[PDB]
């Protein structure tokens, strides 16, 4: 047989979502002796009260704070042998084809995180290849519900189409019966524009998730319940322990059909302008991150009343909705049809938490570790290699560790076009 | 049309053209460094013998050796026509920035690789010096390449042994993470953002891996008329500077110091321009640096070209075939000697029955027993008693020892000598002495000799920038080869004693040895001795 070692290459990834997210190393001892987690404060609202006698009205003082932790490694611990002569190139090749998977895998928990907790909630009742500019509808309207709340965009904002809406943009925008810049660029190359609507960062990715429609239906708030802002409570033994701030659970007449990523309206309940308090005309939209019973669930924007009159004025200065649950509005659901998600944030919203795994120390003898550098995704996990004379073979393993983390879900949002029915 | 893609394009089109060159390199590098059992199934499964009797490296170490007892370095002499002494401030500035150990480290790593491999190179860069410049606050430098085989990826289209038609040459950098965020820091690059290029390296043969992150510098060269101002010296004659050198930082300084403007000529030159570049982006754009010339300078073993592919050769590629025969045959050799049952007798279990004591090894009995009978068979058969026979090493084994040693010394013989190899490294010093004088008439501060002293005509911008400003008379000497000296009072030194040597017994005998004690270093005894030789030299004239 005549064989040459040229590789035909198969796979170009990019990675856009795991470049453009921050990275976080938090001290490992630290980490290690309070179980992967650390707490970071939240920025501080205040009430305000108008009269000139104030006797006893005065307030305290509440400064909520989010959690951040990590999950379990991600490895390729493949075992090493005799077999074939090719078996000691396809080592290296495998090891970069591991890498290089390893980067991938971490953009899809970025996107995914991103698109599962994203509380705006942008939906269309058509595609985006019907109506003439709609893509740049759709990115204006992300970047006005971003403006109307008020929320902080200071170190940027992105919006990741998928490829199908990225190519209709560009078709909108070469059917245009005129060319000057911006026709002739989307004409000669596929980009629309690197900055849309108010956004500075527009892109596309190719591992955008496709949010199922949810056939839940006839499903109302079981109960009126309000939430708090709290900073922590005491257990049961009196130690104070404290409260993540993006989490409510609500209790509703039956949780069937709804899943992790299924985003959700109260009929009545409004946004609010968070720092002015404003009533806003859009409705406020939820998305759920986990079913707990089956009456239960976990939605990510806390409700925090507006009206609600049993909150301390501490607590109701971190209102963002107008009215609360009333155990009998409907809640409806925003997704109604599978559909490819487009995706929008404050850049600042996820980040990558990191840690090592300490495995050059003394105490792992008879393995030989290194660090391994992944280019892209800017992470850095460990390669190890121990030879086992025994059944004289080897073993490979490349773990990295890292969790994914979106501290303010309020910022992040998806795109929803051709909802309808 | 972009930038990255046509850069990109270059860069590919040249790592294509220079991939079997760069295999058989990288190839001999390993197998004259790290072992010569180039192998990874055999050494990692079913583990045998694999010994390693080198012969090719004290050859390796006598080429070594023989070209470190003759250093080579630019010396540079005055052109036809100009004053006698155009190059001693030239010299000068040379013997101080080039005297220092990363020099000479360079220098001996680029002839190492050329031995073993047959290509290695080195860098010469600028940097800025307050404690002790050589000029202008800036310092000229040589930096090493290691590997420059594998590193230094030139433009295709070049058929010169020291590149001077390459429009333009990538050079890749592979750093540890604290080298990479040293880098960025040095050259105002995002540290966060990790960057990627084509692994030069290859570390096969696993040696754990290679905890590295590469980037790549990308050097092109542009060969344009640009404009040139014609001026009128206030001391005396008429200068010409380079509008760009000049364009706004003393365009009109120089009109208020006094210079007038009499002419405006358009003059081609050469400017060069680095890209500091990644696979997926750029970084810095045409970052403009000091130079004519590509300040990369490679040194060649056997150079030469085939068919359009550039082939080069050091001492240790003909030797592989034979030093890889005789490693495998003294293997082979070793393990006769190691797995062989050794001459021993064979018996019968019957005709030892009862005697086994005595032909353990014991020297307690005058002699051996056997048994002589059996029941059955009346009598043990008579048959001469047969021993296994002793471990031999086979005629083919040890014939082809003999041949595949006498093989590779007959071909490790470069030359008859290392005159070839040092030629080529003269080469690359005339290359060096040619980019170091470029740099050097663009950075530094070279002052005009006139017959009326040395003149430095120089004026600072209202930033209290000072600008340079050297006129066209700049290419007044030219590059030839000479001995290595730490300074122009060794220089001096040795020319004394070369002309003492052939000097008879006269009156300039007298003057030279007078001279020699002029120019000598200080102590006491020696203070006086050369104050007496400069008296001695006033006093005659």
């Amino acid at each position: 047989t005549l064989a040459v070692d040229e590789i035909i290459e198969t796979i170009s990834a990019i990675t856009p979502m795991a470049q453009k997210a921050k990275k976080y190393t938090p001290p490992a001892a630290s980490m290690q002796r309070s179980s992967n987690t650390i707490w970071m404060p939240v920025e501080q609202e205040s009430p305000t009260q108008e009269g000139w006698d104030l006797t006893d009205k005065a307030t305290g003082l509440l400064e909520l704070n989010v959690a951040v932790n990590m999950g379990e490694p991600d490895n390729d611990f493949f075992q090493l042998r005799a077999d074939d002569l090719r078996d000691e190139t396809a080592y290296r090749r495998r090891i970069q084809s591991a890498a290089r998977k390893l980067a991938n895998n971490v953009e899809l928990k970025v996107a995914n995180m991103a698109a599962e907790m994203g509380s705006l909630v942008i939906t269309s009742p058509d595609a985006i290849g019907t109506n003439t500019a709609d893509a740049w509808n759709f990115v204006a309207d992300a970047e006005e519900i971003m403006f109307s709340r008020e929320l902080n965009r200071d170190m940027g904002t992105s919006y990741f189409f998928n490829p199908q809406d990225y190519k209709k943009a560009g078709y909108d925008l070469t059917k245009r019966d005129i060319f000057g810049r911006i026709p002739e660029e989307a004409y000669r190359d596929g980009t629309i524009q690197r900055q849309v609507a108010g956004f500075d960062d527009v892109l596309r990715s190719p591992k955008l998730p496709v949010l199922t429609k949810s056939t839940a239906t006839g499903i109302t708030v079981s109960g009126a319940q309000s939430f708090k802002p709290v900073a922590w409570q005491l257990d049961n033994d009196g130690n104070k322990v404290n409260v993540d701030n993006r989490f409510a659970t609500v209790t509703l007449s039956a949780t069937t059909g709804m899943k992790r990523g299924d985003k959700i309206s109260f009929a009545g309940v409004k946004f609010l302008g968070q720092m002015a308090k404003n009533v806003l005309a859009q409705d406020a939209t939820f998305s759920v991150v986990r079913v707990v019973d089956g009456t239960h669930v976990e939605i990510t924007p806390k409700p925090v009343a507006l009206d609600d009159v049993s909150l301390s004025p501490e607590q109701r200065a971190y209102a963002n909705v107008n009215t609360s649950l009333a155990d009998a509005m409907a809640v409806n659901i925003l997704n109604v049809k599978d559909a490819r998600t487009n995706v929008f944030w404050a850049d600042d919203a996820i980040r990558i938490v990191s840690q090592p795994i300490p495995a050059n120390h003394e105490l792992f003898a008879g393995m030989k570790t290194t660090s391994f550098s992944i280019p892209d995704v800017g992470l850095n996990g460990i390669f190890a290699t121990q030879g086992d004379i025994s059944t004289l073979s080897g073993l490979c393993r490349i773990a990295l560790w890292y969790g994914v983390n979106a501290t303010r879900p309020e910022a992040i949002g998806v795109g929803l076009p051709g909802q309808t029915a | 049309e972009n930038r990255l893609e046509s850069i990109l394009s270059r860069f590919d089109a040249d790592w294509t053209a220079s991939d079997e060159a760069r295999r058989e390199a990288k190839n001999d590098l390993f197998f004259s460094r790290v072992s010569q059992w180039d192998d990874w199934l055999s050494q990692y499964t079913t583990l045998q013998y694999r010994g390693q009797f080198d012969v090719v490296r004290p050859v390796v170490r006598k080429l070594v050796s023989e070209m470190r007892q003759n250093p080579i370095d630019v010396l540079y002499r005055p052109k036809d026509g100009a004053r006698p002494d155009a190059a001693d401030v030239l010299m000068g500035m040379y013997r101080t920035d080039m005297r220092h150990n990363t020099a000479k480290i360079a220098v001996n790593i680029a002839v190492r690789e050329q031995i073993e491999a047959g290509v290695g190179a080195w860098r010469l860069v600028t940097d800025y010096e307050d404690q002790s410049p050589t000029s202008n606050n800036q310092v000229i430098r040589r930096e090493p390449i290691h590997s420059a085989c594998s590193h230094v990826i030139w433009d295709s289209n070049s058929k010169l042994m020291d590149k001077s038609d390459a429009r333009h040459c990538t050079v890749i950098h592979s750093m540890s993470q604290n080298g990479w965020e040293d880098f960025a820091e040095k050259y105002d690059l995002d540290a966060d953002d990790i960057p990627s290029f084509q692994n030069p390296n290859d570390w096969v043969f696993p040696w754990l891996t290679q905890d590295t992150i590469q980037i790549a510098e990308f050097y092109e060269v542009v060969e344009k008329k640009e404009t040139a101002f014609i001026y009128q010296d206030p001391v005396t004659g008429e200068p010409v500077s380079y509008f760009k050198r000049d364009i706004k930082d003393v365009i009109d300084d120089l009109a208020d110091s006094g210079f007038i403007k009499i002419a405006e000529r358009q003059i081609k030159r050469r400017r060069v321009y680095k890209s500091i570049i990644t696979c997926t982006a750029v970084l810095k754009d045409k970052q403009l640096i000091a130079g004519e010339h590509i300040p990369i300078v490679p040194v060649f073993g056997e150079w030469g070209f085939v068919e359009d592919k550039e082939v080069y050769e050091g001492v240790v590629r003909l030797t592989k075939d034979g030093q890889r025969l005789r490693n495998m045959i003294m293997s082979f050799n070793a393990d006769i000697v190691a797995r062989t049952p050794k001459k021993k007798p064979f018996f019968w279990p019957e005709q030892i029955a009862g005697f086994e004591h005595m032909y353990d090894g014991n020297d307690d009995y005058p002699y051996y027993l056997l048994n002589r009978t059996d029941e059955n068979s009346g009598d043990l058969p008579t048959q001469p008693l047969a021993y296994y026979e002793n471990p031999e090493v086979p005629q083919a084994n040890a014939y082809m020892l003999e041949a595949a040693t006498s093989a590779v010394k007959e071909v490790a013989t470069l030359g008859v000598e290392t005159y070839v190899f040092q030629d080529n490294l003269a080469t690359a010093m005339r290359r060096d002495g040619e980019i170091y004088q470029s740099i050097v008439n663009d950075i530094y501060d070279v002052p005009r000799n006139v017959t009326i002293l040395m003149a430095e005509v120089v004026d600072l911008a209202t930033g209290e920038k000072q600008v340079l400003n050297d006129i066209r008379g700049r290419y007044e000497c030219y590059t030839d080869v000479g001995p290595s000296f730490q300074s122009m009072k060794q220089q001096n030194r040795a020319e004394i004693l070369e002309l003492l040597g052939k000097t008879p017994q006269g009156t300039p005998e007298y003057q030279l040895l007078l001279l020699q004690y002029f120019t000598l270093l200080d102590g006491k005894g020696v203070e006086m001795m050369r104050d007496y030789a400069n008296k001695q030299l006033i006093q005659m004239g």
